[PDB]
C-alpha cells in the first residue's frame, strides 16, 4: 500500500484504504478483479481514489 | 474478488430490525379471491401448463 493523498481532499477510512490497497496491485499487475463490497461502505470513494 | 461486510464497519452502525405485519383481507378482497380461485379451477389454474 503506497498511496498518493494528493487530490484527495476528502477523508476515507481504514477499510478504504484496505480496499484501495488491494485494488492497486490489480493495476500495478495487469489483473482485473470484482469489488463486491457491502453497499454503504463508500465504493464510490474507492473509485474515485 | 473482494468482498467486505458491515461487521468491520461493526460497534458504530446503529442497529437495523425487522417487523412482520399481517393484515387481514377486505370482505370484498376475500370474495374476489375465492372467485378467482373459482375462475382458475375452471381454468384448471394452468398449474401443469
Ligand atoms: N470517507 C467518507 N466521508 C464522508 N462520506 C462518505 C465517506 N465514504 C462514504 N461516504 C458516503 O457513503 C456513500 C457511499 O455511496 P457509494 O460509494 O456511491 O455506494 P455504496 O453506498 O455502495 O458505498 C456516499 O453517498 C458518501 O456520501
Ligand atoms: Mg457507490
Amino acid at each position: 500500500d503506497v498511496p498518493v493523498p494528493s487530490l484527495l481532499r476528502g477523508n476515507l477510512r481504514t477499510y478504504q484504504k484496505q480496499g484501495l490497497n488491494w485494488l492497486a496491485s490489480l493495476y500495478n499487475n495487469h489483473t482485473n478483479g470484482i469489488l463486491a463490497d457491502e453497499m454503504g461502505l463508500g465504493k464510490t470513494i474507492q473509485t474515485i481514489s | 474478488l473482494l468482498r467486505r461486510l458491515k461487521a468491520d464497519v461493526e460497534k458504530q452502525m446503529p442497529a437495523k430490525y425487522e417487523h412482520i405485519v399481517y393484515c387481514k383481507l377486505s370482505k370484498r378482497q376475500r370474495f374476489l379471491y375465492d372467485d378467482f380461485m373459482s375462475r382458475a379451477q375452471t381454468k384448471a389454474t394452468l398449474a401443469s401448463g
